[PDB]
């Protein structure tokens, strides 16, 4: 096991420099604090030399604030100058009641060090491919080059001609000012249409059909969790996804800690300790917690078959109905009345591929949802009993008739799962039934993947379906691909074609650059210009570190994440924050906004030069000297209730921040909203929430029914609780990669002695999207043919055999991949220090 | 003056004290840091003793410092706030929790009279800022 052996940490010294910090991670959005001190100096064990005002020499309790582990100690650059910090929770933030995940609290040892050598992969220079390899430039250089390449392919093709590839979300890697400068740039500068997100393929919403019924996807709050009767969390992994948000509002609710609270808040009805229905194929970490805490009992875990979410909400849906377990008054006031009719192709195609499902009324939505218990349980797998169980805990009325309050939460399981558009729908279906929006206890929402910090220029240019990128790049069309903060080599879907292809096209690009001379740019530009012309591409990468993809690219360019910079951004209940900066960019990294602007600044030089005076006036407004420039220019002034908000206002808020949209400021406080849709009026032109004709029809996307019924085992795919994402910290962090060498298949034991496989065994998961690799790790609790592999990870990369199969709107359904395993190797000698135990807390 | 933690040499027990598979409570490297020895019966990391199957560790949860429970039958560390597991097979290793350090173990020594003594410990105990107060 990865052991630190750093026996002592020096003492944050009772004058140091605090910075509010919200995580930055996951949605969650926890508050910290970063305290800073200059390198020659230190606290001591003396309340009146520490920070905390206790007594350091002696042992601290459980659940002390005066203490700090080493992952959250450094020493990063301040202004110029070495400086001890420490990046702690906020004991007083509401989110997370001083709780860090094995995320959050491995911030400072995520920094970057010269000192103490961390993250030393962090980008430092603009790089260009020349004389045979990567080269480092200056910025003046690398971005005179983008420029040229990038004006000359939009004015001899059009901006069609230019790709991008970009982050839409919040915290590191994203939020407001990062968000709105790459905006700006290619949609008011620009119109680019061939847009993607880094998550999905198109630039599309995740959930088009709540917000089409008029139901935005953050209607409630965290504290809607503690209040609620049932729980309804569906596709989603909490404990490990969502980590303080389950620990620090969850599990109060299932323990009963919040029953005094619920009976203050609402004494009118009785009210018992939380209840929770999981729907989820797999049995997770998430369901052993619940039941550990809340008694078995109290946890419903509906293991439907994969894709199968759809049938059980419609079941849901009509057996509520049947029984009347409706709010009567909210239908008849807060949603459409009016009669629609069913479009042609119905049901097994909506109105055009822009609309997969048909919005109605309740009473139309219930007749053409309708699906029996037994028809339910034949395509779920599940038992009419337990989906009967789950209408009563869902619709029954408690004692006294009182409407049972229900939250409803959902993530990937369901975005990235069958019939994204209908099943979507058919959830909120059952909250706009019951009445659970907009009131305590209650809510339908996604329960989020990375915080949120959009604002952008209309994107109504893109169209609805938008392009699906990665099928225009595979399919050899675009010329200049920018990439921001994303990295299809380990997460788009159908990654092995697409690498196969993208390396093709960018290494004829590669192959006449190396023959081309630098020095005389005008050749170099004509060089990559014709063989652009000839199916090449040309690829700018923006990160903070040497990406899978960028090993493709002609141009890096090194931006500065949070905490180098200021950020903001909101969590999963609104909850918007100012990180505020407590140490420098690496080298001459950049933030992403103001990269965007010297872009911005090159293209308007490089336009003039040419001759085209009238489209280099596109990219003026791009004179920021610093992100709070983006921060005014964008969110200020565009989002609802922006005036109210500024840095020096966010700043006094704390890690508390408040809850968008800001209402207005009063007695240095901004006031904000803390559920949405209080009044029933929704966010549609009528104000009246649609419900959804959704009925099923199968696995929808093009080719999946195939691979389920030709490949032997499920490789469902998602997250594991100690790595971020595609690990691209996490790579050069040893705790988390003395974890996990190699991604994890989880595999049913007895699968495992089928297939002749040992713990700890390299295997190859392979079926016609393309082939990879994964270590086998024996899951009792895994059903037979059920397999879960690690997404993301640079040893194997488990989007490799999702195929490209999207719905109608071009949403990458990742979960239903089906394919064949087999041995490559004998367990490696580098894994014989893991543990295979269950990961299930007993 | 010392560039390091100077940890003090403690005796903790008697190798004839241990029952296979049955932590024995101690303290380490003060009364106030508990932990436990543990014989696990099979030569594991940091394992001292004829076997190499003996084993010392902090028993106060790294993450927000609860107690730690022990799994007799998976031989586990296990704990009920956040529900971390800890594998003391495997050097301590975080199977699956929300702590950022595998679990403190104890450098252990076997004396000629089968006295164990505690000379270190390789991670940070919880709730002291130096391991040796
Ligand atoms: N099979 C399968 N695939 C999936 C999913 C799944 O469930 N299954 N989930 C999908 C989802 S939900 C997501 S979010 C995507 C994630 O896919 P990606 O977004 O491609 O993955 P990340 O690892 O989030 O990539 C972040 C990149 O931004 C860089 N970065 C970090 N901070 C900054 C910054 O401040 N500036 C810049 N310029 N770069 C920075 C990182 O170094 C890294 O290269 O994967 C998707 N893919
Ligand atoms: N530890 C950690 N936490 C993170 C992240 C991370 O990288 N690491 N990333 C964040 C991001 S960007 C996001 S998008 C969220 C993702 O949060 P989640 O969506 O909670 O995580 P996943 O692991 O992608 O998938 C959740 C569950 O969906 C289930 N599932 C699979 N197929 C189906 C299906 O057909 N129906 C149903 N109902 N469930 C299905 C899986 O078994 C899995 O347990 O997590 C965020 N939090
Ligand atoms: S510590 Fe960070 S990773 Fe999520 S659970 Fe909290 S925001
Ligand atoms: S205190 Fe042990 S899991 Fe948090
Ligand atoms: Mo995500
Ligand atoms: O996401």
């Amino acid at each position: 096991a990865f052991k630190r052996h750093i026996d002592r940490l020096p003492i944050i010294p009772a004058d140091a420099k605090k910075h509010n910090v919200t995580c930055h991670f996951c949605i969650v959005g926890c508050g910290y604090h970063a305290y800073t001190w200059p390198i020659n100096k230190q606290g001591g064990t003396d309340p009146q030399n520490n920070i905390f005002g206790v007594d350091l020499s002696e042992q601290q309790q459980a659940e002390s604030d005066a203490w700090y582990s080493p992952s959250m100690y450094n020493v990063v650059k301040q202004d110029g100058r070495d400086v001890h910090v420490v990046i702690k929770p906020d004991h007083e933030c509401v989110v997370n009641s001083g709780l860090g995940s094995v995320r959050g609290a491995r911030m400072a040892e995520t920094s970057f060090s010269e000192a103490r050598n961390t993250q030393q992969q962090r980008l430092t220079d603009p790089l260009v491919w020349r004389y045979g390899q990567m080269q480092p430039t200056s910025w003046d250089d690398a971005l005179d080059l983008v420029a040229r390449v990038t004006a000359k392919i939009v004015k001899e093709k059009g901006e069609d001609a230019l790709i991008v590839s970009a982050f839409d979300h919040g915290g590191a890697g994203g939020g407001y000012e990062n968000t709105w400068g790459t905006g700006k740039l290619y949609f008011e500068a620009m119109k680019v249409k061939n847009i993607r997100i880094h998550n999905r393929p198109a630039y599309n919403s995740e959930v088009h059909g709540t917000r089409d019924m008029g139901v935005g996807e953050l209607n409630n709050c965290y504290e809607d969790a503690e209040l609620a009767d049932t729980i309804v969390a569906v596709g989603t992994n909490a404990l490990e996804t969502q980590t303080n948000y389950f620990l620090n509002h969850w599990i109060p609710n299932l323990r009963g800690e919040s029953l005094g609270k619920k009976k203050e808040l609402m004494p009118e009805e009785p009210h018992e300790a939380g209840r929770i229905i999981i729907v989820d194929p797999r049995r997770t970490v998430t369901v052993n917690a619940c039941e550990q805490t809340a008694g078995a009992d109290n946890v419903l875990h509906l293991a439907i078959n994969s894709g199968t979410d759809l049938a059980l909400f419609n079941a849901l849906f009509t057996y509520i109905a049947d029984k009347g377990w409706v709010d009567r008054d909210f239908i008849d006031k807060s949603t459409l009345r009016e009669g629609t009719a069913r479009p042609p192709l119905y049901p097994a195609r909506g109105v055009s591929e822009a609309n997969p499902g048909h919005l109605s009324s309740f009473e139309d939505a219930v007749e053409g949802c309708r699906m029996s218990i037994e028809e339910a349980a034949e395509i779920t797998g599940l038992d009419a009993a337990q989906i009967i169980k789950a209408a009563e805990w869902i619709g029954m009325p408690k004692e006294g008739g009182k409407r049972r309050r229900v939250m409803f939460g959902y993530e990937k399981g369901l975005i990235w799962g069958n019939d994204n558009y209908r099943t979507n729908g058919a959830l909120v279906n059952l909250a706009l039934a019951t009445g659970n929006i907009g009131r305590p206890g209650g809510g339908v929402v996604r329960l989020g993947g990375h915080q949120e910090g959009y604002v952008r220029p209309s994107d109504a240019h893109v169209g609805r379906p938008a392009a699906y990128v990665d099928q225009l790049l595979i399919g050899g069309q675009g010329g200049v691909h920018h990439i921001w903060g994303c990295d299809h080599y380990k997460t788009t879907l159908n990654a092995h074609e697409f690498k196969r292809v993208y390396k093709k096209r960018t290494d004829m690009v590669k192959d006449a650059m190396s023959a081309a001379p630098y020095g005389d740019r005008e050749a170099m530009v004509n060089a990559i210009v014709d063989a652009i012309n000839q199916g090449g591409l040309f690829a700018v990468n923006v990160d903070i570190i040497p990406t899978k993809i960028g090993e493709a690219c002609h141009v890096i360019l090194p931006a500065a994440t949070s905490g180098e910079m200021n950020l903001t951004s909101m969590n999963g209940e609104r909850r918007m924050r100012l990180t505020e900066r407590y140490m420098d960019p690496p080298g001459q990294s950049m933030p992403d906004c103001l990269i965007a602007a010297r872009l911005a600044n090159t293209m308007e030089r490089v336009l003039t030069e040419m001759g085209d005076v009238g489209y280099a006036a596109q990219f003026k407004g791009f004179d920021w000297q610093t992100e709070e420039d983006a921060f005014m220019d964008g969110y200020n002034k565009n989002a609802h209730g922006g005036e109210f908000v500024t840095y020096e206002r966010l700043s006094a808020m704390g890690t508390n921040g408040f809850q968008e949209p800001a209402t207005g400021f009063t007695d240095g406080k901004i006031e904000g909203t803390q559920r949405l849709y209080t009044d029933g009026v929704f966010s549609t032109d009528d104000g009246k929430a649609r419900f959804m004709d959704a009925p099923w029809r199968g696995l929808q996307a093009p080719g999946k029914q195939q691979q389920k019924d030709s490949h032997k085992y499920l490789i469902n795919n998602g997250r594991a609780n100690v790595v971020w994402q595609s690990a691209y910290l996490d790579q050069e962090n040893d705790f988390v990669m003395d974890r996990f060498p190699y991604p994890f298949i989880e595999m049913n034991p007895e699968d495992m002695a089928e297939a002749g496989l040992k713990e700890g065994d390299l295997v190859e998961i392979y079926n016609d999207a393309g082939a990879t690799q994964a270590m086998a790790y024996p899951t009792p609790t895994a059903r037979r043919g059920e397999t879960f592999m690690l997404f993301g990870f640079p040893t194997g990369v488990q989007g490799n055999v999702t195929s490209a199969g999207t719905n109608e709107l071009i949403i990458p359904n990742y979960k239903q991949t089906w394919g064949n395993i087999r041995k490559i190797s004998d367990a490696p000698r580098n894994v014989a220090h893991l543990s295979f135990k269950s990961k299930e807390y007993q | 003056a010392a560039a390091g933690v100077e940890y003090p040499a403690n005796r903790l027990a008697n190798i004839s004290e241990l029952t296979l598979n049955e932590p024995l409570d101690v303290a380490y490297p003060d009364e106030d840091a508990a932990g436990v020895l543990l014989k696990l019966g099979t030569r594991v990391e940091g394992g001292v003793g004829p076997d190499g199957d003996i084993v010392g560790f902090s028993t106060i949860c790294p993450h927000k410092g609860c107690p730690l429970s022990y799994s007799a039958d998976n031989k586990t560390f296990n704990c009920p706030c956040h529900f971390s597991v800890f594998d003391p097979e495997k050097g301590g290793q975080q199977v699956w929790g929300q702590a950022t350090q595998n679990l403190p173990q104890y450098v252990l020594r076997v004396a000629d009279n089968g006295d164990i003594f505690a000379e270190g410990v390789d991670e940070l105990i919880y709730g002291r800022l130096s391991n040796v107060l």
